[PDB]
RNA sequence: UAGCUAGUAGGUGGGGUAACGGCUCACCUAGGCGACGAUCCCUAGCUGGUCUGAGAGGAUGACCAGCCACACUGGAACUGA
RNA sequence: CCCGCAGAAGAAGCACCGGCUAACUCCGUGCCAGCAGCCGCGGUAAUACGGAGGGUGCAAGCGUUAAUCGGAAUUACUGGGCGUAAAGCGCACGCAGGCGGUUUGUUAAGUCAGAUGUGAAAUCCCCGGGCUCAACCUGGGAACUGCAUCUGAUACUGGCAA
């Protein structure tokens, strides 16, 4: 099942998430179909800290991809912000 | 046999300059005539002529400045054993641009500078310095 | 307007099949010399019309045998 | 104003009837740091006489080199006997990168920025001869344009 | 030399041969000492050089030079040998590491202690 | 990770004043400056080409109190950067926080400036910076922290900086004890007795 | 290491597979591969890359990611997308 | 991470010093003991062995061993040679192969130009951003020198015709 979720990158104690669309069976940092944004939960002020290509998200969701709950929260927060 | 006639011409130029000959002659061909035009336009030889109809003979008048040969080095690059073709971004420059490289492009034989300015690549006939 | 190859018939002994050589001209990776390389293909020719030496145009299709996966399109200069 | 460097000193022998007679040689290079560089050999029984004979010989037998802002005009190759030398211009601030014998001649001549490499025998005497020969056989845009009967920009 | 000739037979680098095959691409090797003895050197030098015959854990049997002044080694001593050959001593291509399992640091050394396994004097 | 040995020893070996002391005294009245250290100092050295390159590299390193591993990284950065490698290396060395605080005068020596920086007495852009090798940027404002402003060493250091030449590139207000690193210094702003080209070639080897 | 190969090369028909196919079988043709290195023997997981080098190259395939293979040894199927 | 307390208080070693290679004297020993990467040292003045003093190089590391590339143009495509240094078959004919005087036309295979698809992400490179700095992490780009398809050019090379 194609799903949109976060792949954890960065260093110890400083998580950086890559928002990727991928087959649900693969490893978390494993092979992914496409990269659609990034999420930074430690970003300081004046750094965006969250970027999502909403058009690609819409495209993949229209093809039937599911959405991880965390990235669903990100989409709502970004859509609320602007 | 004379497998490389263009090299023969360059060698005649080189040996004639070494021997301080006023002019040199060789059997003609349109490729040789086309290179001789490039040499004349670039000021490495004084002039050239073609003589005869059934067996045309090409004659080049060599060039000296301070009792010294204008052509210091002239070497064949692409040869029948190993052809060399360069793309537009790989066209060599000899002596950091002071000399010329004769390049045969789809629009006739010209210097490397002209071919680079025309955005073409081609076979590299020789380097002249 | 389809992808295709042209080659010469090296053998016609098999029934309904022929082997063609699709020799290509390629530069050597290291030395820079251009060298001829030959590739042999078992090709399918219904009507058993191709004789040795012919120049033929071939196209790639579904596997028709253990070693044969190309089919003849037309003979070029059938003269030998 | 002339700058001089001792490159190599060597002890030679003659093997006379009574035994070995030892004498010394010098190799020196002098230059103005602005395009004139000469080398002298110099041979004597004692090292000071040798270095002095070499310097005097080096002050004469000096040639002029068409430098370009402390850098070579174009890549050049120089070969004397068994030493082959390659020198090419480099950007400002690169330094003089070369073997010891070539280092001295290029420093003293005034080439501030050069990439150099020595192939074949690195015998100091022949390396210096080969690099000086290469530097002399290096022409400039003005002289090449004059030779070719054109202008500089027409050559660029 | 010709490109045609090279295409038919490419240039073929000579394979470098190691000088310490018994080590088998290892920094050190352990072994038991079959015989400890002293042998004479090559022509230019004159001395008694102390060497030991060592059977290594991999089957190889070699002769390893014992550096330093004085050693407490005999048959059945287990030692560590490292690469390196004592030029004027034919056949010897290894050095026993002093301060290893049973080789002991040379007594009363003050300079270059690390090479001879001597702890820092108080 | 630091040179804690005798300071004037280094100046004598290098044959020049390396500014390793405050300057209240003539260095020649403080040591035999024109003689090399040790038992064999009297001998004049006939050092070779590798010798002269090594001595120049050591001089620069001992001036700035930098160890070789860090210094080699500076060369790699300077080589990678666009422009003259030698002048880039000197710009990088000048940009160090310890050198900067010494230049504006909140410290008698680079070691004294280093202790002040190390003991959380220096702020850059209002943030206390404790790292000696911190690289300062143009328009940055380096200030002594409030609690350390009353240090008698800092006051005396300002007076000593008066006698030395004022650096052009950095503007200092002593009353506020704050300075602004206006721009990267050019080569002409730095001492002319540094032969940076020797260092560049020494790493070319 | 110079010859190797009889389901071997191809064809017709039947069966078989999710699917083309000597995948399998019967019959028929006598082919197929090889000096552009077949077959045989030794070594070996492959790649993005890593290290070195001015570059071209050379060595290499730890960590991280993609693909393959294996699961005490040999064989076999069953259940199931 | 910030603040307070106490007190320089709790915190420097390893290799090397004949030449290559930065750094030298004394004492011991006497071809012994030993050193050694190479050349070599040691036989009663040892800057080469052992200790000391002095010094040089690195530094929470410093040396030694192993292993790869470099230097090595010492497999040389870039970029070497073959009279005497290693190296021209004893000579010839000749198949496969490699190479091909000159002119015209055509073709468009090599070649060249453009476009399109792809060349996973990371890594390397450039400009930035975030950890007090750096290592590290991260945004965008360039690159991935390749392959395939399409459209054009006709000098050169190839094919075909004369
Ligand atoms: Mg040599
Ligand atoms: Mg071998
Ligand atoms: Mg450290
Ligand atoms: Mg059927
Ligand atoms: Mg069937
Ligand atoms: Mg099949
Ligand atoms: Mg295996
Ligand atoms: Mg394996
Ligand atoms: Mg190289
Ligand atoms: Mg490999
Ligand atoms: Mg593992
Ligand atoms: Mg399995
Ligand atoms: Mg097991
Ligand atoms: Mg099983
Ligand atoms: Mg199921
Ligand atoms: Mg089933
Ligand atoms: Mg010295
Ligand atoms: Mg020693
Ligand atoms: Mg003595
Ligand atoms: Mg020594
Ligand atoms: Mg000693
Ligand atoms: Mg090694
Ligand atoms: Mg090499
Ligand atoms: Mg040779
Ligand atoms: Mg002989
Ligand atoms: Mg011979
Ligand atoms: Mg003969
Ligand atoms: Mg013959
Ligand atoms: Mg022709
Ligand atoms: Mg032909
Ligand atoms: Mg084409
Ligand atoms: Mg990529
Ligand atoms: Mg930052
Ligand atoms: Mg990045
Ligand atoms: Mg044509
Ligand atoms: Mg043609």
């Amino acid at each position: 099942m194609v799903t949109i979720r976060l792949a954890r990158h960065g260093a110890k104690k400083r998580p950086f998430y890559q928002v990727v669309v991928a087959d649900s069976r693969n490893a978390r940092n494993g092979r992914f179909i496409e990269r659609v944004g990034f999420f930074n939960p430690i970003a300081s002020e004046k750094e965006e800290g969250t970027r999502l290509d909403l058009d690609r998200i819409a495209h993949w969701v229209g093809q039937g991809a599911t959405i991880s709950d965390r990235v669903a929260a990100l989409i709502k927060e970004v859509n609320k912000a602007a | 046999s004379m497998q490389d006639p263009i090299a023969d011409m360059l060698t005649r130029i080189r040996n004639g300059q070494a021997a301080n000959k006023a002019a040199v002659t060789m059997p003609s061909s349109k490729l040789k005539v086309a290179i001789a035009n490039v040499l004349k336009e670039e000021g490495f030889i004084e002039d050239f002529k073609v003589e005869g109809d059934t067996k045309p003979e090409l004659e080049l008048t060599l060039k000296y400045f301070q009792g010294k040969a204008v052509v210091e080095s002239i070497q064949r690059v692409s040869r029948p054993g190993l052809r060399i073709y360069k793309r537009k971004d790989e066209l060599p420059k000899v002596m950091a641009g002071l000399g010329i490289a004769v390049v045969s492009t789809s629009k006739g034989v010209m210097t490397d500078r002209a071919a680079r300015q025309a955005g073409l690549g081609g076979e590299i006939i020789c380097y002249v310095a | 307007k389809i992808r295709t190859l042209q080659g010469r018939v090296v053998s016609d002994k098999m029934e309904k099949s022929i082997v063609v050589a699709i020799e290509r001209f390629v530069k050597h990776p290291i030395y820079g010399k251009f060298i001829k390389r030959t590739t042999k293909l078992h090709v399918h020719d219904e009507n058993n019309e191709c004789g040795i030496g012919d120049v033929v145009e071939i196209r790639e299709c579904r596997p028709l045998s253990k070693t044969k996966s190309w089919t003849l399109v037309r003979v070029v200069e059938k003269a030998v | 104003e002339l700058q001089e460097k001792l490159i190599a000193v060597n002890r030679v022998s003659k093997t006379v009837k009574g035994g070995r007679i030892f004498s010394f040689t010098a190799l020196t290079v002098v230059g103005d740091g602005n395009g004139r560089v000469g080398f002298g050999y110099g041979k004597a029984r004692e090292v000071p006489a040798a270095i002095q004979k070499a310097m005097e010989k080096a002050r004469r037998n000096m040639i002029n080199v068409a430098l370009n802002n402390g850098t070579l005009q174009h890549p050049v190759k120089g070969v004397h006997t068994g030493s082959r030398v390659f020198m090419q211009p480099a950007s400002e601030g690169t330094g003089i990168i070369a073997g010891g014998a070539m280092r001295a001649v290029l420093e003293v001549a005034g080439v501030h920025n050069v990439l150099a490499k020595a192939y074949g025998s690195t015998n100091p005497i022949n390396v210096v001869r080969a690099t000086i020969d290469g530097l002399e056989n290096m022409n400039s845009p003005e002289m090449v344009a004059a030779k070719r009967g054109k202008s500089v920009e027409e050559i660029l | 030399a010709t490109v045609n000739q090279l295409v038919r037979k490419p240039r073929a680098r000579k394979v470098a041969k190691s000088n310490v095959p018994a080590l088998e691409a290892c920094p050190q090797k352990r072994g038991v000492c079959t015989r400890v003895y002293t042998t004479t050197p090559k022509k230019p030098n004159s001395a008694l050089r102390k060497v030991c015959r060592v059977r290594l854990t991999n089957g190889f049997e070699v002769t390893s030079y014992i550096g330093g002044e004085g050693h407490n080694l005999q048959e059945h001593s287990v030692i560590l040998i490292r690469g390196g050959r004592v030029k004027d001593l034919p056949g010897v291509r290894y050095h026993t590491v002093r301060g290893a399992l049973d080789c002991s640091g040379v007594k009363d050394r003050k300079q270059a202690r690390s090479k001879y396994g001597v702890k820092r004097p108080k | 990770a630091r040179y804690l040995g005798p300071k004037l020893k280094l100046s004598r070996r290098e044959g020049t004043d390396l500014f390793l002391k405050s300057g209240v005294r003539a260095i020649d009245t403080k040591c035999k400056i024109e003689q090399a250290p040790g038992q064999h100092g009297a001998r004049k050295p006939r050092l070779s080409d590798y010798g002269v390159q090594l001595r120049e590299k050591q001089k620069v390193r001992r001036i700035y109190g930098v160890l070789e591993r860090q210094f080699r990284n500076y060369y790699k950065e300077a080589a990678r950067l666009k422009g003259n490698t030698g002048e880039n290396l000197l710009a990088l060395l000048e940009g160090r926080l310890d050198n900067v605080v010494y230049r504006m005068g909140f410290g008698a020596t680079r070691a004294e400036a280093r202790q002040l920086v190390s003991h959380k007495a220096i702020m850059v852009n209002g943030r206390v910076v404790n790292i000696a090798s911190y690289q300062v940027s143009p328009n940055d404002v380096v200030s002594i922290r409030e609690k350390a402003k009353k240090q008698s060493r800092v006051k005396a250091a300002l007076e000593l900086a008066e006698q030395r030449e004022k650096p052009t590139w950095l503007e200092v207000d002593a009353g506020k004890m704050e300075g602004t690193f206006k721009r990267k210094p050019e080569r002409s702003d730095l001492s002319a007795d540094i032969n940076e080209h020797l260092i560049v070639e020494l790493y070319s080897k």
